[PDB]
């Protein structure tokens, strides 16, 4: 998913970030159940526990573990539920940042030539020493490429 | 942009050529034709020195490399994955005499060594890609000058002398004329040199061909046997022959220096000679020292002979005290060796070519003639000893030589 | 466009990273070979971190 987005221009980021936000909605539901899985009280196995017959224990054990598989009686960490929360919160917020918005966020490019612009909104921040705001500006846009 | 043409340019034609050389002495095959030609054409190139980019003549060198070592690496490769899929025969000759060898998971340069010639190709060729893709963009000097021409000179010698047979003969040979030419004190023309030069070239580039292209398995195995006549008369020594699971001569000797240095001096010789060619008291004082020399160069150059006489053991060393004593005997001394240095030149010089003769590679060829058991000058069956007695026989016939120059000199002063 | 590949390629190594990890965890057992082959491929399980 993060590579689709990076090498794609914001349209297509516009486009598919309802899809992207359905998706990761779905699987955190998807892997809390994941997580939880089965009672053993039920003392049903489970399908990836005979994948990899072929291998140890231990192989099966954390190909289950990679790909999030419920195992009897494992602990499962917290980080992975708490990061992939994070993840929902920034995706919610930033699709209702994409159904507020008009054309500021995306680049100033799209029209297709790539010479300097004629007219811009912001004065030349380079020389003028409006504020301390001012010189973080400068320090960030003007030497953020070397940082 | 600050792209070094020169130190680029030095860095391919002296360290891609060595280690050509090195995945070449790595093991013998049809590579050896190809990839030391492709090392040997370079020779003197023209340099790079910020003039016309890259040059016409050497970019096509270089992209005839391209392709010829792609192509060779690519073959290689096919052939390799090919016998993979698939697995002492003419098949056999063929496998080794492509490049290919057997591989088997038992060695640390030998299990590598079933892939690392071609693998080294293909970093040599990277390595030529980016170069070509980055390039487009005096009196003690002439003192040291004849001094490195003089010890070139004695190289020339060194190297007839390490393998004295037809293979180094001929370097003898054009040792010994040129040395005559010089010693006439006429200035030799700078023509003369270039095609002396371009001569010594050409054969030093068919020496390394024929002793490599030998050094591979299947000629020796096939064509003619190791040490056989053609190896005893114009010389040629097999270094390697430990081969994958299915080493010259004997080890008698343990040092058997000239014959595991042949390689590596002649190589030595080849890039001295194309780096050449792409290359108080008063006056009173030395003027008397001077003057001292030469009323006393033909006594040094008498008791070197006589060094000679006491090294070496022969009738005609005999000969050479008597004259020695003659020269030595009379009021003249000056003036004998004045007029007889023609002479003993004519005779040390016949003396140097039968010695060589007598310790060319060939053994019991000639058998034992009526001038050994009479005369007796030792066959020189170990070479170690043989190139440590030569190298003092020029080294002390030196001076006997210029003893001619200097009687030349004085001679057309009057 | 130098740097959306620069972009790109870091991009394709975390990727690669992300599938190593399988590849490392559950997949080593294909590393436990004998020599040569195996050596070559436990050097390359070396140089690929």
């Amino acid at each position: 998913w993060l590579v689709l987005f990076a090498l794609n221009k914001r349209v297509f980021v516009r486009r598919i970030w309802v899809f992207y936000v359905i998706y990761m909605a779905i699987l955190y539901p998807l892997q809390f159940f994941s997580y939880v899985g089965l009672p053993p009280d039920s003392c049903i196995e489970y399908p990836w526990s005979y994948w990899i017959p072929s291998y140890s224990d231990d192989a099966r054990f954390n190909l289950s573990y990679l790909l999030n598989l419920s195992i009897y009686g494992v602990n499962w960490p917290s980080a992975y539920l708490i990061g992939d929360f994070f993840v929902l919160l920034l995706a919610s917020c930033q699709l209702a940042v994409f159904r507020r918005e008009g054309e500021d966020n995306d680049s100033i490019y799209n029209d297709g030539n790539f010479v300097i612009k004629p007219e811009n909104p912001q004065y030349d921040f380079i020389d003028t020493k409006k504020s301390y705001v001012d010189y973080f500006k400068s320090f960030v846009f003007h030497y953020g490429h070397w940082i | 942009m600050t792209v070094p043409p020169l130190l680029k340019s030095c860095v391919v034609k002296l360290l891609l050529p060595a280690a050509l050389l090195a995945a070449a002495i790595i093991r013998p095959s049809f590579l050896s034709i190809g990839y030391v030609l492709l090392a040997l054409v370079s020779a003197v190139l023209p340099p790079i020195r910020k003039s016309l980019a890259l040059p016409k003549l050497v970019g096509t060198f270089v992209i005839i490399t391209f392709l010829f070592c792609l192509a060779v690496a690519l073959g290689v490769g096919s052939y390799q994955i090919s016998e993979q899929v698939v697995h002492n025969r003419s098949d056999t000759t063929l496998f080794r005499s492509i490049g290919l060898v057997r591989f088997h998971p038992t060695g640390t340069f030998e299990s590598t060594r079933a892939f690392l010639p071609e693998i080294i190709a293909t970093s040599a060729a990277l390595l030529t890609i980016i170069i070509v893709m980055f390039l487009s963009h005096s009196a003690i000097g002439n003192s040291l000058r004849r001094l490195t021409n003089f010890v070139l000179f004695l190289f020339t010698a060194y190297v007839g002398i390490v393998k004295p047979s037809l293979s180094n003969s001929i370097y003898f040979l054009a040792f010994l004329f040129i040395s005559t030419w010089w010693s006439t004190y006429t200035p030799l023309r700078h023509g003369v040199y270039n095609q002396i030069k371009k001569f010594l070239i050409f054969y030093s580039a068919l020496h390394f061909l024929v002793l490599y292209t030998y050094q591979i398995p299947i000629v020796h195995h096939s064509w003619l046997p190791t040490g056989s006549f053609l190896p005893r008369l114009f010389g040629l020594t097999v270094l390697m022959d430990s081969s994958c699971p299915e080493d010259f001569n004997d080890d008698d000797l343990i040092m058997k220096w000239p014959l595991y240095a042949n390689p590596i001096v002649v190589l030595v010789f080849f890039y001295l000679t194309v780096a050449q060619y792409k290359f108080s008291a008063a006056s009173k004082g030395m003027i008397a020292v001077m003057t001292f020399v030469i009323f006393h160069s033909y006594s040094i150059a008498l008791t070197a002979m006589m060094t000679w006489a006491l090294l070496y053991h022969s009738i005609f060393g005999l000969i050479l005290l008597i004259l020695t004593c003659i020269l030595w005997i009379f009021r003249d001394t000056r003036k004998s060796s004045f007029a007889m240095a023609p002479i003993i030149l004519m005779y040390i010089e016949f003396l140097l070519i039968l010695q060589y003769f007598l310790s060319m590679d060939i053994h019991a060829e000639i058998g034992d003639p009526a001038w050994m058991n009479f005369v007796g000058i030792e066959w020189t069956t170990l070479p170690v000893h043989a190139v440590i007695i030569l190298c003092v026989q020029t080294l002390l016939t030196l001076p006997v030589f210029l003893l001619l120059r200097l009687a030349r000199r004085e001679k057309f002063y009057e | 466009k130098r740097w959306n590949a620069l972009l790109g390629y870091t991009l394709f190594t975390i990727t690669m990273k992300v599938c190593l990890q399988i590849f490392g965890c559950v997949f080593l057992s294909w590393f436990d070979q004998s020599g040569g082959w195996g050596k070559t491929l436990c050097i390359v399980r070396q140089l690929f971190s």
